């Protein structure tokens, strides 16, 4: 999940985007 | 801003601030 893409890995505006409605 | 870790209450607001009026879910597992 988002935990582990971006906070235990380095995030990026793609997984974020991921999350939008 | 992005391109680093986002941990707890700072990975929600990138959220926030990215996604703005398209809001956004955050499911932690």
């Amino acid at each position: 999940g988002i935990v582990e893409q971006c906070c235990t890995s380095i995030c990026s505006l793609y997984q974020l985007e991921n999350y939008c409605g | 801003f992005v391109n680093q870790h986002l941990c707890g209450s700072h990975l929600v607001e990138a959220l926030y601030l990215v996604c703005g009026e398209r809001g956004f879910f955050y499911t932690p597992k």
